[PDB]
DNA sequence: CATGCACTTACATGCACAGGATGTATATATGTGACACGTGCCTGGAGACTAGGGAGTAATCCCCTTGGCGGTTAAAACGCGGGGGACAGCGCGTACGTGCGTTTAAGCGGTGCTAGAGCTGTCTACGACCAATTGAGCGGCCTCGGCACCGGGATTCTCCAGTGGCCAGTGGCGGCC
DNA sequence: GGCCGCCACTGGCCACTGGAGAATCCCGGTGCCGAGGCCGCTCAATTGGTCGTAGACAGCTCTAGCACCGCTTAAACGCACGTACGCGCTGTCCCCCGCGTTTTAACCGCCAAGGGGATTACTCCCTAGTCTCCAGGCACGTGTCACATATATACATCCTGTGCATGTAAGTGCATG
């Protein structure tokens, strides 16, 4: 029922797929496991103030208004989903 | 034409004579004074000086290779 | 004798491909895996709209992106065409993360 | 008896509402009270930014030979004027992708 | 039937008439658009209202607006946000 | 003839004794945490007003404030905070 | 006919003004209406967090032997705890100077 | 009354102690008129926007309240002068 | 012979005094002058409280000293400890500006 | 006849350009659904009036800001050796791009079903609002002790003259041929 | 007898060390002015009571999310293998830095002007609010062409095979020792 390991779903040619996103041409080996951890800590930065909006709506559902309330609190505003 | 490049390398090591051997720079600097293009035969100058180690008449001082110093044999 | 291309090559013919394209470079199903997972680790049984999922992943992948562009613009002002994740250390903190 | 009922953006040739905006600006609770004028200003202002992004949309998408507005093209329309950059350096966009751009030192020689 | 939910489609797709004519709108770039008018609509709202504060204003007036476009639009974009609001204020003021 | 002017002075110098009875205060130490107050004040209350929009609740509580110093506030200082008020609140109930 | 005026933050038992706070709140544009202990578990949290960082700065003083804080030991305090630190990461302390930090390197050797 | 290269009166020595406060060891030569016009571009940035508070005021007398405002409207929040 | 300190000890010193200390580097009256000057050329006749001079010399020197910061880290980045114009500029394109 | 030198000739190596492959670019076909437009509607914006109060404006004064001189150096600046550091070049050994077969799991799509988001009647807790009153919180004043400044020791760090060890250069010796 | 290898001496280079010198702190003494504590005012926090209403709750519903199940195919995965990239070494030039000397203007201290910030008073312009009404945009529904995908073709590009110029080495004949 519970999950342990989702980290490793980011697998390491979609990282390569960004970073050619990101104009990076060259990729270390030690890049893809710390970029998941970087990720990851964006990733509970912004969904423990989303699950805050949630229990204050008194909602069990996550909605994505509220991960829009989140992403500008922390300056990423996201445009395309506001109400 | 004129010599090859082998007695402009052995000319810049016999120019200076410091206590440490001559330098890659400053063989090339040497060169450029005397009058050579080194700027296109920079791999010409390696392995010049590379197979004139190999001969025994140069031995390089504390670098490997075509780093480093560069002094002459003992006789 | 079968083709193969230099390095670099393929990888800026891509590089040219995915800042063409717009389209999602993460699998969804994982990323869903993987947000549900760290959600539980703050509540239990949470439920989310697909949208919120949606969203939560563009805006992944835009932190993610504006940091390589932030470290590849760091290796290359450190003389390097490799990125290791020193420069990754580098951007973090210089955006005070 | 009552006049016709005439509208407020008509009366200062505008498009965005400003009824609207004026009922969101006494609803968003920034003063107690706000002057008649101040959302016609205000619904001008964004009529601009909109008909000039909306602008640049069109000719993002003239030039990808497109006839309706893709996302794409607001990416490509706001990274590439300097003012709304930096008026909108901090926004995340929804299928915006990024500019084509590739380091000097990146390329071959 | 649902609770009406207002949206600004309609505004924003007759200014891109007024400016294209010609060209089409896809739906979720209009979500984007009302993100974008929303965004702009609450940051100079509450720029106004701070100054307001500072002024000790009860009434938010055309003039605390113009100075928060001068304090957030950059540059050349407020002064032309000045001139045409400023003549639509004209406007409403002859009625 | 002046104007009385607001500062939190005095209630900082009863919770600086209450903490460090030896311990003095210099007065632009005093001008910093007057800036201190007054913004994280300014933030809680611009949060809660904006959550309070979000539900479309006209009354802004303590479960509101809660909600925004679990925001803003991180972890250690929140779960504190979170405690020190709950306590407050119980005993006001008392009251 | 009437009793003795017993203040609310005697009622709470905290030192910040609820009756201050709550006129702020009320004046401040942020809601029409106020929950009675919202602006008492304002004043709570405010006292805790001056609490601690009055605790820092005492701590900061003693350990530099003054009798009376100081901005430094203000800027000493609120750079040295993380919480503190990253949540007044962008604001700045009036004549605070910097932390003691010099990278490795730098140093001989 | 009009004055002219007061740029220049940020001087070379005092870009050095800036920079020792800055943990800088080493400055090279070209750093400090690059560092006078970041200064600038900065300070004509938060200037700007204390001129625009202040005739908002209505007032030709600039306040530290204005400078305040100013450095905070652009996320530099500054403590000790009366916010 | 004369006294000479060697390079760079003479620096870390005055790093560790500048640390150490808390008051303003650059001198208050051409800082007022130049403040004047620029102020002029939005609108004539501005007249300064001394209080926000100082106040805004506060903040500008401390933006410049994280600036600089910032400069230590991508000229350690770098490999270098001589600080470089790229550096400032890659840190000022990397914080946004 | 031998030998050094020069001359000639063959081979190795770096550079240039043609040629094929290939992935991307360019041309219709289509069928589809997103997009755009007609339509009922109701609710939200508008018209008329009112009341009252927030803001605009006159007056003033005073306090704060501006303007000016003169020592007084600290600080800025200039200059100069000279060490230390940016940086070019190279070797080199690697780790990662590229290519290709495999497995898997991601995705499509299709069904079932339900928590739960969300909408709507109710009524009551609760909070804003008005009259009085006071006591706590702020202006004013004084004073005094924490604290700034200074001067003399003690320390502390650091750089540089000696200091020995180590390593390689060097000459002399003994054996060998 | 000379040559060659070995052996022992020696000089230079490199890490170690004590001491000197300057910087830095620390301790004691002195004045001096912000902290803070007391006093007087006032205004706003409190008390009390009222009206109205915001929202919590009850209840219902229908809908979107969760689960599952089968198929499929592309993506991941992993292995091979070459190559280009970090990066350490070496060196080299030159760039600021420490250390002075000269200069200069910042600052403090003092003094005079007046200007506009702020404060109070008065007023009236404006706008929130209420009642009424009607039409503007929104949900719904439905046709429809823009384009995503598909297919066929062209070209750009990229690697690579080959062909050329040039440097170098070797042989050898010829002039001469």
């Amino acid at each position: 029922k519970v999950l342990r390991d989702n980290i490793q779903g980011i697998t390491k040619p979609a990282i390569r797929r960004l970073a050619r996103r990101g104009g990076v041409k060259r990729i270390s080996g030690l890049i893809y496991e710390e970029t998941r951890g970087v990720l990851k800590v964006f990733l509970e930065n912004v969904i423990r103030d989303a699950v805050t909006y949630t229990e204050h709506a008194k909602r069990k559902t996550v909605t994505a208004m509220d991960v829009v309330y989140a992403l500008k609190r922390q300056g990423r505003t996201l445009y395309g989903f506001g109400g | 034409s004129g010599p090859p490049v082998s007695e402009l390398i052995t000319k810049a090591v016999a120019a200076s004579k410091e206590r440490s051997g001559v330098s890659l720079a400053a063989l090339k600097k040497a060169l450029a004074a005397a009058g050579y293009d080194v700027e296109k035969n920079n791999s010409r100058i390696k392995l010049g000086l590379k197979s004139l180690v190999s001969k025994g008449t140069l031995v390089q001082t504390k670098g490997t290779g075509a780093s480093g110093s560069f002094k002459l044999n003992k006789k | 004798k079968p083709h193969r291309y230099r390095p670099g090559t393929v990888a800026l013919r891509e590089i040219r491909r995915y800042q063409k394209s717009t389209e999602l470079l993460i699998r969804k199903l994982p990323f869903q895996r993987l947000v549900r997972e760290i959600a539980q680790d703050f509540k239990t049984d949470l439920r989310f709209q697909s949208s919120a999922v949606m969203a939560l992943q563009e805006a992944s992948e835009a932190y993610l992106v504006g940091l390589f562009e932030d470290t590849n613009l760091a290796a290359i002002h450190a003389k390097r065409v490799t990125i290791m994740p020193k420069d990754i250390q580098l951007a973090r903190r210089i955006r005070g993360e | 008896a009552r006049a016709k009922a005439k509208t407020r953006s008509s009366r200062a040739g505008l498009q965005f509402p400003v009824g609207r905006v004026h009922r969101l600006l006494r609803k968003g609770n920034y003063s107690e009270r706000v002057g008649a004028g101040a959302p016609v200003y205000l619904a001008a202002v964004l009529e601009y930014l909109t008909a000039e992004i909306l602008e640049l949309a069109g000719n993002a998408a003239r030039d990808n030979k497109k006839t309706r507005i893709i996302p794409r093209h607001l990416q490509l329309a706001i990274r590439n004027d300097e003012e709304l950059n930096k008026l909108l350096g901090r926004v995340t966009i929804a299928q915006g992708g990024v500019l084509p751009n590739i380091q000097a030192v990146l390329l071959p020689k | 039937k649902r609770s009406r939910k207002e949206s600004y489609s309609v505004y924003v797709y007759k200014v891109l008439k007024q400016v294209h004519p010609d060209t089409g709108i896809s739906s979720k770039a209009m979500g984007i658009m009302n993100s974008f008018v929303n965004d702009i609509f609450e940051r100079i709202a509450g720029e106004a209202s701070r100054l307001a504060h500072y002024n000790k204003r009860s009434t938010i007036t055309s003039r605390e607006i113009q100075t928060a476009v001068r304090l957030l639009l950059p540059g050349e974009l407020a002064k032309h946000a000045v001139s045409e609001g400023t003549k639509a204020v004209t406007k409403y003021t002859s009625a």
